[PDB]
């Protein structure tokens, strides 16, 4: 782990990745995939099941499955902060609905209806049930404050 | 000396590999202007991590000369001018911040602190419970808050912050700090809640950087210079290089330095 | 003084290995997505061992054989807790019999994946826990092929 | 307590290593002249506690210049400081197996057989550099430790004479008559503060003499102030100093021992 | 605080450390070389002879030969305000040498060669005349 | 001179000086050059004017002209401990006080009454009773 930790901030530093241009490049792979509950693969996949696979696929960031778990990573961000890659959360029966945000008030989830897709957050279904968001690309900080 | 005291934090073997590492690739001419524009930023973050300010403004300025969208090496450059006393120029530094990114919440507090420090405690009032209200219970939020409302008044700027602390969560150390400056626990009490939450020698080393500034800013505030003046020495003492408090304990012993001549 | 704790040959080494989870890293930027084939080495398609290959050649300078068969008797054997950036993780895929990736740490490696292509994946996805077999050790810490 | 503040890189280091940089970077230096920059950065990097980076350029240095008895002077010095006493005894060894005329090496080997504990071959270092410049206060100050050990009222009067038989001059000399008990702490330190100038004058005296504190109230075995007065040594941040890195290594001991 | 020098006080610095190492480079390689009025090699070198050389392999800067043209070169300087590699002009003919702070400059000499001496020399401190500085 | 201090430290860490052979490009030079008490040229310098002239040209340091101040240059060094150019001083005779600089082999390099700058033993007799100091004048400071 100390040479593994160097190793990973190593990695952090150097990588300057286009969030929005991978987020993207997921979506066109998966999108339209069916909802399934519990599922992880391209035959059906809930929403964060979707998000732990993206985050893991496209910036090698390690996610939890359970979305309470995705509800307590990384920082909370106010909504006028949101910025491509932050997993935006409604109160949407799971009680707790998670997708990722791509500019434009626009966020990539799987959805109950329709798959993979991309939904607008002012479509009153979502901007009633939008909860909070959180950062977890976050390049990690040297000394911490208490 | 019968108190409250770490090791001086050294620079790590994590900072010295990578640094050395840096170099190497530096010297070489396989490198993009955006992947060396990106290596000079975080090379840059890295001697500012150690206290090497001008090396790390010059890879700074470098990394800015080849890609000029870079809201985070601005905020930089506004830090600097403001620990040099060239609030003017670091008020524009952030400007030019918050027009690259507006999401760069941290630019709001870092010319808050530079408002503060220019004398304009109206101005950093506004940015810095803009900053606030980005997360109620960060303690440091309400600490700056705080501390830019007290030369308006100092009795309404106490009742804001007991607001703060009662709205908040609680939950975070630094709010013990609140908690003394309120009057609510003795300055006793906070060191030994202090010593209690502190783990290893770098969790004690940001602990004493962090409350040894607002100890040193309580004592200013009363006339106390003796005091305030060794508040300040301990701070910096801890070497956490990159703490604001520690960048500002050193701005605020050359404000004292200089009061102190003839 | 505990960076002098590592001798003046741990710090030579550790600033050579510092960058090796970057620079597979920079494999996986420019060849994530690229679809599995059988026998295929291009970004037109490659196999888990070509990918493997690839990495090691085009990143380190280290020549590896073709087949998983021959890679997997490379280097040396590790165990799980000793896993390390760069290390060989051998799977039975039961496609040819034999699957073949590269570890980059907190339980992920990067692979061609036969159902999605060039990917990183978890060593604890139900799938590859009950499959994992073994892990190689094939780069030394001067960049060197590993003693076996 | 009489506090500095913690010294910061002065603009001229960063300058300095700034340049060596770019220079260090071209492709037009003879061996001798990189060995001779290598080795000079290295001295910058020690100046600035970045040891690892000092100690890796003085490496490289050795490397193709071989014939430096002033890279296996620091080398020699970064291995006491890792508690490394028999790889660091063989470093100094090297040193004056290639220059014998260089005295610090004597210093150097003499705390390393301090800290390894072998207290007659230290005594006898550091006697060899005390004959050199008898007006040196820290000379009698090291030689005073080393023989501490073995008898502590008898290094109490054979350093009462290294003090008589000297100019009494440089400021260190009452860093001596406290430990003679001439004078107390408190008259140790208003002196302090009367001598030291700038603010670099007042962290460079209370970087050596918050460490000889510390070793007097390690004699006594009061391990609460020596840790103190250690760590208030290395706060002064001269980090070149002998006080300040074997301060370091007190404080790692010091680690070492309560916790357990 | 090393932050009151801006970032181009800085990258000044940084240009113009070494200046005086580089005179100092050429004074290693020229140091005790013979006077000889219209000479430029190591056989003999006169005092804008030498000059010449320096900011040509030191400073790629191409001067005149002669004293009097010398004189004309970049702009005018007080004392107050010399710099390593400035022009300090004596009244000898005239002479020229190469201040490298710290009241002493480098020369050569018609009597003891190519040296340093200090300006602060009584011969030499009643002949100045003016400096000129001739770096970008 | 906040530049021109980061300049003369450059030139002082960068330059790898050979001490003794530079002092031996001066000896060549002004071997044989007479005897002049106050002089300082090469028709005829005294043995403190020959000592400034060759640390100055030699070293760029500047040394003061009285041999009395030249003696409370530097630090003092034992007779033992004796390191090349390293000044060497002798009780006042009818010239005032002696200086030279040490070139190892227990020779100096001195301008002298009789034979004009050359170079002697320190175990020559006349030399061994008039020693009397050396100093050295050649390199965050302890207090």
């Amino acid at each position: 782990s100390s040479l593994q930790a160097s190793q990973d901030e190593f990695e952090n530093l150097v990588r300057n990745v286009d969030v929005k241009s991978r987020i993207m490049d997921q979506y066109a792979d998966w999108k339209g995939v069916r909802y399934r509950l519990g599922g992880s693969t391209k035959k059906g996949i809930d929403c964060s099941g979707f998000v732990q696979r993206t985050f893991r696929e496209q910036f090698g960031l390690e996610l939890p499955r359970s979305t309470y778990e995705q509800q307590e990573m990384g920082k909370s961000v106010s909504r006028s902060n949101l910025r491509t890659g932050d997993l935006v959360l409604f109160r949407a029966s799971t009680g707790r609905h998670v997708g990722i945000y791509i500019g434009n008030n626009q966020f990539v989830h799987a959805s109950t209806s329709s798959g993979v897709i991309i939904s607008s957050m002012n479509e009153p279904y979502w901007k009633k049930r939008y909860n909070e968001a959180r950062r977890v690309l976050s390049r990690s900080h040297h000394h911490h404050h208490h | 000396k019968s108190e409250v005291l770490a090791v001086p934090l050294q620079p790590t073997l994590q900072q010295e590999v990578i640094l050395a590492r840096m170099e190497q690739i530096l010297a070489s001419r396989a490198l993009t202007d955006d992947e060396r524009a990106q290596l000079l930023y975080e090379r840059g973050v890295l001697y500012d991590s150690l206290g090497l300010r001008a090396l790390a403004r010059n890879d700074f300025s470098q990394a800015l000369a080849i890609r000029p969208d870079m809201p985070e090496v601005f905020n930089y450059l506004g830090i600097y001018l403001t620990q040099a006393g060239n609030f003017d120029a670091a008020y524009e530094a952030f400007d030019s911040v918050l027009e690259l990114d507006p999401t760069y919440n941290y630019a709001h507090l870092n010319r808050g602190i530079a408002l503060y420090y220019g004398g304009r405690d109206k101005l950093a009032q506004d940015d810095l419970l803009a900053f606030y209200q980005d997360d109620p219970n960060d303690p440091f939020r309400s600490l700056w808050l705080y501390l830019a409302e007290q030369k308006l008044d100092e009795k309404q700027a106490k009742e804001v912050l007991k607001q703060h602390f009662e709205k908040s969560d609680k939950e975070q150390w630094g709010w013990n700090i609140v908690e003394f400056y309120l009057g609510n626990i003795s300055e006793q009490t906070l060191m030994e809640r202090l010593k209690a939450d502190a783990t290893d020698n770098t969790s004690l080393a940001e602990h004493l950087s962090e409350t040894n500034f607002y100890l040193g800013k309580y004592y200013l505030s009363l006339g106390d210079l003796d005091s305030a003046t060794a508040l300040f020495k301990l701070a910096v003492a801890n070497n956490v290089h990159n703490f604001v408090e520690h960048r500002y304990a050193l701005l605020e012993l050359s404000l004292l330095g200089q009061d102190q001549d003839d």
